[PDB]
């Protein structure tokens, strides 16, 4: 019947007492109970929901079989999946690993004693791979956050109490939007074999009477400690995830409302996320824009300790998205063969991981609207049109000039710049693109050089700011912007002051950048009649 | 009697104990008799605070054990606000029925009872405030205050406020007979730093589980600016880089070998990893030193090591004369010669308790008077600690000096202007190292008398000099770093470039072209 | 010499909370707490009425 | 009814394939309508075997602007009530600040849940919802930029932006939006997921002209 698989491999059973008048409180030892059920009953066939009872020193049991695992000689590991179907069957060796649980009355003290072996509902689910999760890019993140909050509950609990440690309570995740900063946390609620998150939307707590904000944030615990009490250790994890956090936490101290609702609540979570009681079992996820606000003693450790940043794609993580989003499209044949994914993924420069989508939709409505014709040639709807629809690489073509970057907003001034075109009705021009690709290719390749600066001179009209822009095109750097006067009209100074600031700021994120200054002249306010102009943007240049 | 204050974790906090111990519970000791005939009342209200991530609620939850009886009350701030009108103003004047009871019954034989709030900062703000919502919160307050101060003779109640912010507080609560000693707790030193590693790490060292490599000492040196938050949370991250090497997490499933779990180990360079994730709010990060000086030092000639002796020189001398309290230097010398680096070489071999350094950078961005006052903050914080390094950074740059008017901010100059000249509070000692290239400025302001001592610094001019630094930079082969020499013998003799320049070349022609031809080339251009 | 340097006054906003009537009690109070000893009396009826019917 | 193993349209379609542009009375204003029509309501007419074999969600926002006295509220009104869909919930502008501690925020509130039950009960058969916002720069702005000692525009931003987007996904409603001035939005308002499509509505050509005068004589 089986073939090959003949043999018991590992065998998990729901060990009810017999009696639950007779409940013994003595320690029983899954090892010896083991030993005893081997011995008594060898070379036998079990499947699945057999029920046997079993008799040990007088004390009587209604063993189930709850799952069996069966595997073939030759097997060094028991890849074979543990099957709950009731045809599969095998013959008990002296190699089973018995796994005892307690019973559905839970009776049974039953024993770990050095069995190193998986926790009882260990939450990871053993076998788990990262691209099941179905976020491209981001491959690096998931190493930092699984390996320190979720890595040592999974590990037997003995052994963490010899190391005598608590487990981490806290994660936090931050970024510019769209960068897909809630996917992760719904798919970890979702896939983990936890409790139902207790979902709140960001301002969802406070309420109308004095009094009623503070309880409902304390009514989120509630079960959490209900349940460890009892339990102790063996309790299963609970997760509740704050959603856009500081709508409601902010700095306590300011003069926000003119009530000071927002304090007790900061002050509510607070003393109930580290408090005088331990809880040790529970875990928050929290998700923002802006990580200024948020009120600093959360941020110590104890509460909020891992902090993950999520930025923008690269090139990589583009072509993984479009390998995700269009996934069912390919598979379902609907696609055409034409389209090729990396030329898609080198179009899309600063294309955000909530962009893609619209793409994607975008192409489709092509598509489609090529079928209906809404309006005019009304009701060609017909089996034969439907019956073959296929996207085709124009779509996606047209489908770029409806959908735009929101960050690639800079270097758009910057292709635009040499719409004059270009000549080289001289051999000069080339030397000088020449000696500027040069150096461009020597700050790529150095690691000590980490900082050069050029000039550009000659009179006026002679065509200066173009030739920057073509040797800053060639580059193809990740990260490139422009500062011109054209930005920087009509504003006040102090703002100006900002946003350069602002500006060098962001441009320390990625590991290579190229950023242009046009016309420092204009910049400063010169005038020769004083001459006037202004000190203060002058300075703050020089100094950066 | 089976007790002493070794047996409980709190480390490097001793002094606070011993002050604690003799204000609050020394006079409760005795037999009765003596305080009356003593004539002393005892002390009522206590406070301890400090900033977030120091132990408290750690001292909170441990101090019942040694405090004989029974239990201190523990309460939230916010449970005691309620929905009902009245209930609020009830629930306060309801702790104190229990002892109040006792006591007028017993006497003086009365058990002392102990309650404490935690996180009194919730409601207890300075009620003589306005907003002119519902007066609950005033109500509140005014409840304690009346069983607080007219106590009618309950004397056996000691209550303890736990914050991390005192400004918020009424000034009602914080006077003489309510909350008399507040107790500020702050950062732990370096050996309390050392006994937090203690208290911490006791149970993985009984249990064979840290290698013996490790040594704990060697880590809380570099630790410098750590709570005790931290450290745990260092803790736990050097034993999750140990757990991770067997189960490997994603990929594949949970590989776990079962053998190895046995031989599980920490290890220092786990430590270090560990080191490497956390990152403190402590903030001064001067750290800022080593960075200036990345570039390092050769020693390529005698002045540096001049120089660095009468650096050596000051540094005694500031440490051992009692009369003087302060001394100030000038170090000047051509643009790009290289200075402020040689400053902080002699700050940093120093080794004082105290160092900060002051750098346009930090100061970019600000309006002139937050300048000033991020000055201020910065003189006044120095003063405190018995031995101070301070350095000044490119004065002309932090005046704003241009040529054109010419002109620059006056306010700053006279700050600084005043601040050189201010001899410290009793018995404080300061060393001042300012650093400049633009002299004659200096001099045409007149504001050269307010230095001691001034430091020229020239840049090099002998070839001889330049092939020592070259062969530290090992830019080329010996034969190489000969014939170039050779060559710019006669090239250019005469020779005046600075030392920056000379690296920025040397690595520009080590890529392109190390032969001659490209870096000869830019030092003639240059010189 | 001048320019600006703190200005406003005639503006300003507050929110406004509430409490409620205490002899609200506990929800207990009338129609209520009585339907304890109420539905003692009214398993009288059905039984005493349960011996008419038998 | 039931669909037939014949792909034909849906049962109850939203459209009507008798349906004509000249139909609204909205001279001038033609390729706009054009590109509206493809990017949104396309996705809702072809039967749902294949769109769900396309695993795409429609669009979720709208977003109108021009200059005053143009015809937006015109177009509002017009595809509020030539569709086949529940009476929309108009809102006029601050309308939604209330009094007490937390009576604004559960009015925004208010207005979903309808959609989301009916969403929960049946799915992908559900009847079309429609909200309107009827001038959205009122109290919408950048998070951060006003003092807002009156702490409003940021609890009514957030509760927004959690509620359209949210940990729990809804795609059966559909939220337009008019303004005069969208250079004060909040800029998470108008990333794709939320407002994808945004058109300007401009002074009318000549020809337009003549087509609004044949309209309204
Ligand atoms: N790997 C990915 N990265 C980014 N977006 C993705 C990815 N995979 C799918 N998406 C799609 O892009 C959207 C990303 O938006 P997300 O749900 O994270 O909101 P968000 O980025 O948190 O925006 P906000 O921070 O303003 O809430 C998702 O709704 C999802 O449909
Ligand atoms: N070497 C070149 N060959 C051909 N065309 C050029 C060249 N350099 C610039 N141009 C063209 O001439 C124009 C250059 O004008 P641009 O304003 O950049 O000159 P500029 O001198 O930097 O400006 P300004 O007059 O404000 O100083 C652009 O339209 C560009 O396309
Ligand atoms: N013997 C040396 N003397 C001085 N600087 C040296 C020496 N050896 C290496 N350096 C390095 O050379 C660099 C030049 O010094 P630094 O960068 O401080 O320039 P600087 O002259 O202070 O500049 P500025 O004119 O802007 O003040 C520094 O990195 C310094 O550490
Ligand atoms: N393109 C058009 N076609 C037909 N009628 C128009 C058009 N534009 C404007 N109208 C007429 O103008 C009237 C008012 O238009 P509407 O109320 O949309 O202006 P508005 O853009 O809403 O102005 P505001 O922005 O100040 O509210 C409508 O009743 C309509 O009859
Ligand atoms: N000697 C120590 N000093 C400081 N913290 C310690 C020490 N020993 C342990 N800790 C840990 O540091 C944490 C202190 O938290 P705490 O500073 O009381 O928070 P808060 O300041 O908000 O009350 C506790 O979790 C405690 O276990």
């Amino acid at each position: 019947y089986s073939g090959k698989q003949s043999y018991l491999g590992s065998i998990d059973i729901d060990i009810s007492f017999r009696a639950r008048g007779k409940a013994v409180s003595t320690v029983f030892d899954q090892d010896e109970l083991a030993k005893q059920f081997v011995r008594c009953y060898e070379s036998q066939i079990f499947s699945p929901t057999q029920y046997l009872i079993m008799e040990f020193q007088g004390h009587f049991f209604d063993l189930k079989i709850r799952n069996v695992q069966a595997i073939d000689l030759g097997d060094i590991e028991p890849t074979s999946a543990v099957a709950t179907g009731i045809e599969t069957k095998g013959i008990l060796t002296k190699q089973t690993q018995i796994n005892f649980f307690k019973g559905r009355d839970g009776l049974v003290n039953l024993k770990s004693s050095n069995s190193l072996r998986p926790r009882s509902n260990a939450v990871i689910r053993p076998d788990f791979k990262f691209e099941d999760l179905g976020v491209g890019g981001l491959d690096k993140e998931f190493t930092k956050i699984f390996r320190r909050a979720f890595a040592s509950r999974i590990f037997p609990p003995s052994v963490i109490e010899k190391l005598g440690i608590s487990h981490v309570k806290g994660l936090l995740l931050y970024g510019p939007p769209g960068t897909g900063k809630t996917l992760i946390a719904r798919k970890i609620g979702t896939m983990l074999n936890a409790k139902e998150p207790k979902i709140v939307n960001g301002p969802e707590i406070l309420s109308k009477y004095v009094g009623s904000s503070e309880e409902n944030i304390r009514n989120l615990f509630k079960d959490a400690e209900a349940e460890y009490r009892a339990k102790g250790e063996e309790s299963s994890l609970h997760i509740i995830i704050f959603d856009e956090l500081d709508s409601v936490f902010k700095q306590r101290g300011s003069r926000g409302d003119g009530t000071g609702v927002g304090d007790n609540v900061v002050n509510q979570l607070l003393a109930k996320m580290d408090g005088v009681d331990q809880l040790n079992n529970i875990l928050v996820i929290g998700m923002t824009n802006r990580k200024d606000l948020i009120d600093s003693a959360l941020l110590r450790p104890g509460r909020f300790e891992v902090q993950v940043e999520i930025h923008l794609p690269d090139e990589k993580g583009r072509l993984q998205i479009f390998d995700i989003q269009t996934k069912k499209m390919r598979e379902n044949n609907m696609m055409s063969d034409d389209v090729n994914l990396a030329e898609l993924a080198a179009l899309t420069k600063n294309f955000s991981g909530a962009e893609i989508e619209g793409l994607v939709k975008s192409a489709s409505s092509f598509a489609i609207n090529k079928t209906v014709n809404i309006g005019k040639g009304a009701t060609k709807l017909n089996t034969k049109d439907i019956a073959k629809l296929k996207v085709t690489r124009e779509d996606f073509l047209n489908a770029l000039n409806d959908v735009t970057p929101a960050f690639g907003i800079s270097e758009e001034d910057l292709k635009t710049c040499v719409e004059g075109g270009m000549m080289l009705y001289s051999e000069r021009v080339n030397s000088i693109l020449k000696n500027g690709a040069r150096y461009v290719r020597q700050v790529r390749e150095s690691d000590k050089s980490r900082l050069v600066s050029l000039l550009i001179h000659g009179p006026a009209g002679s065509g200066k700011t173009a030739l920057a822009a073509e040797i800053a095109l060639k580059s193809g750097f990740p990260f490139i912007r422009l500062i011109s006067p054209n930005e920087l009209s009509g504003m006040s100074e102090s703002a100006k002051i900002a946003y350069i600031d602002n500006t060098f700021r962001d441009a320390y994120k990625s590991p290579l950048n190229i950023l242009v200054i046009d016309s420092l002249e204009t910049l400063v306010d010169w005038v020769p009649i004083g001459p006037r102009f202004s000190n203060n943007i002058l300075q703050m240049l020089k100094v950066a | 009697p089976d007790f002493k204050f070794e047996d409980l974790g709190v480390g490097g906090l001793d002094k606070e104990f011993t002050k604690i111990f003799r204000r609050a519970f020394a006079s409760r000791i005795f037999p009765p008799s003596v305080i009356e005939k003593l004539g002393i009342s005892h002390v009522k209200g206590l406070l301890l605070y400090g900033p977030p991530g120091t132990g408290k609620t750690l001292i909170a939850r441990k101090i019942g054990t040694m405090l004989n009886a029974k239990e201190p009350k523990i309460v939230n701030g916010p449970e005691i606000l309620s929905k009902y009108v009245g209930s609020s103003e009830e629930n306060i004047r309801n702790l104190f029925k229990d002892a109040e009871a006792e006591y007028r019954a017993k006497g003086e034989e009365s058990s002392l009872h102990i309650i404490i709030f935690d996180e009194l900062d919730s409601v207890f703000k300075q009620r003589g405030s306005r907003g002119d919502g519902t007066g609950v919160g005033d109500n509140v307050v005014n409840q304690l205050l009346a069983k607080m101060d007219g106590v009618d003779q309950l004397n056996n109640i000691l209550v303890i406020g736990m914050t991390n912010r005192k400004d918020l507080i009424d000034s009602a609560l914080l006077r003489p007979g309510r909350f008399e000693v507040q107790v500020e707790i702050h950062l732990p030193d370096e050996k309390g730093r050392l006994q937090i590693f203690d208290i911490q790490t006791k149970k993985m060292r009984e249990n064979n589980m840290m290698s013996d490599d490790v040594n704990l000492a060697e880590l809380a040196a570099l630790t410098k600016n750590f709570s005790g938050a931290e450290i745990e949370g260092l803790v736990k991250s050097a034993s999750s880089f140990a757990i991770n090497k067997t189960v490997n997490i994603g990929k594949g499933a949970t590989k776990l070998n079962t053998k190895d779990i046995a031989k599980l180990k920490v290890t220092r360079e786990d430590f270090l990893n560990a080191l490497n994730d956390v990152t403190p709010a402590f903030g001064i990060s001067e750290e800022d030193l080593k960075t200036c000086v990345e570039g390092g030092m050769m020693l390529y000639s005698e002045r540096v090591n001049s120089i660095l002796k009468n650096g050596a020189r000051y540094v005694r001398q500031v440490r051992e004369s009692d009369k003087s309290r302060l001394v100030s230097l000038l170090i000047h010398g051509p643009a790009g010669s290289g200075k402020t680096a040689l400053a902080a070489e002699i700050a940093l071999k120093s080794g004082f308790p105290f160092i900060r350094l002051i750098s346009p950078n930090e100061l970019s961005g600000m309006s002139e008077s937050a300048k000033i006052a991020y000055i201020d903050n910065t003189f006044r914080d120095a003063y405190k600690s018995p031995l101070n390094i301070l350095v000044i950074d490119s004065l002309e740059t932090l005046v704003d000096w241009v040529p054109i008017g010419p002109r620059f901010s006056n306010n700053i100059l006279q700050m600084l202007k005043v601040a050189l000249k201010r001899k410290p509070p009793q018995d404080r000692r300061l060393l001042i190292m300012t650093t400049t290239s633009a002299y004659s400025v200096l001099q045409q302001m007149d504001i050269l008398s307010c230095f001691d001592n001034e430091i020229a610094v020239p840049n090099m001019t002998n070839l001889d000099e330049l092939n020592n630094v070259m062969i530290e930079s090992n830019f080329l082969d010996d034969a190489g770093r000969v014939k170039v020499i050779n060559e710019l013998s006669r090239s250019c003799p005469n020779f005046n470039v600075g030392i920056k320049k000379t690296l920025t070349n040397i690595e520009t022609a080590r890529h392109d072209e190390d032969p001659v031809n490209e870096l000869v080339e830019l030092m003639t251009q240059s010189a | 010499e001048v320019e600006a340097a703190i200005s406003d006054v005639g503006g300003q906003q507050i929110f406004s909370q509430a409490l409620l009537n205490a002899n609200r009690r506990g929800e207990a109070k009338t129609a209520l707490a009585e339907v304890q000893a109420r539905h003692q009396e009214l398993l009288k009826l059905e039984k005493s009425m349960a011996e008419l019917t038998q």
